[PDB]
């Protein structure tokens, strides 16, 4: 084919191979974030069920 | 055939010859026999050859690179327009190896035919190489291996601010 084929071809490739420099340079400042924070979807650590707790009155009042 | 102006050429000037002996030159005679012997069957062939090849007559055309933007008009990053720019400077300058060796023939071809007077005959051509190699050095000399458009601007930069700098005193 002719040059125009390989050049173009090599702007896709780069077009891909740039997208995705940033993309992984773009993971690592937002997994820095969500860990040091917690405000995001991840590393969300556990916290008890407060589904478990009694509500039921109790034999006591104060409580 | 070749272009003229590409090659100058100055014209020949043979002196016509005066033969005061009564002998015979044995150059002229090897001359006329070679020239029925040698010259005339090849002349020949080929006029045989180049009969066919005007019978197939083809074509072919010098490609035409239009201009993409500089490496000065690209974003640093950028490698969609940094990539064109670096393939049209290395085009470019390919170009310009190809124009030193033009100008390399000439200044060759000169000292061949001045002789003994290329010292004083075959000035402007040695003048012409001395002027492409200064702006060839200001362009393309100390880049390195890996050279490229964004060194080739690197070092232009650093060449225009050390001469800046000598007017900022002058």
């Amino acid at each position: 084919d002719g040059p125009e084929k390989n050049y173009e071809k090599t702007l896709a490739i780069l077009q891909i191979e740039s997208e995705k420099a940033e993309l992984r340079l773009k993971e690592q400042e937002v997994r820095r974030l969500m860990r040091a924070r917690g405000d995001g979807p991840w590393y969300q650590f556990p916290t008890p069920e407060k589904e478990f707790i009694d509500h039921s009155p109790k034999a006591t009042p104060d409580n | 055939s070749w272009d003229k102006d590409v090659y100058p050429e100055p014209p020949s000037r043979t002196p016509a010859p005066s033969p005061q002996t009564s002998l015979p030159n044995p150059i002229t005679y090897l001359t006329k026999a070679y020239d029925l012997v040698v010259d005339w069957p090849v002349t020949l062939v080929r006029e045989f050859i180049e009969r066919q090849h005007a019978k197939n007559r083809t074509y072919y055309y010098h490609r035409q690179y239009r201009r993409v933007p500089d490496i000065t008009e690209c974003k640093e990053g950028d490698v969609l327009c940094i990539y064109e720019a670096e393939m049209q400077w290395r085009r470019d300058f390919k170009v310009d190896q190809e124009i030193m060796n033009i100008i390399q023939e000439r200044l060759k071809a000169c000292q061949q035919r001045e002789g003994e007077n290329y010292q004083q005959n075959c000035a402007k051509e040695l003048e012409q190489f001395t002027k492409v190699t200064k702006a060839y050095q200001d362009r393309y000399l100390d880049l390195g291996a890996y050279y490229s458009a964004r060194k080739c601007l690197a070092k232009q930069k650093q060449r225009m601010l050390e001469e800046r700098k000598a007017a900022r005193q002058e």
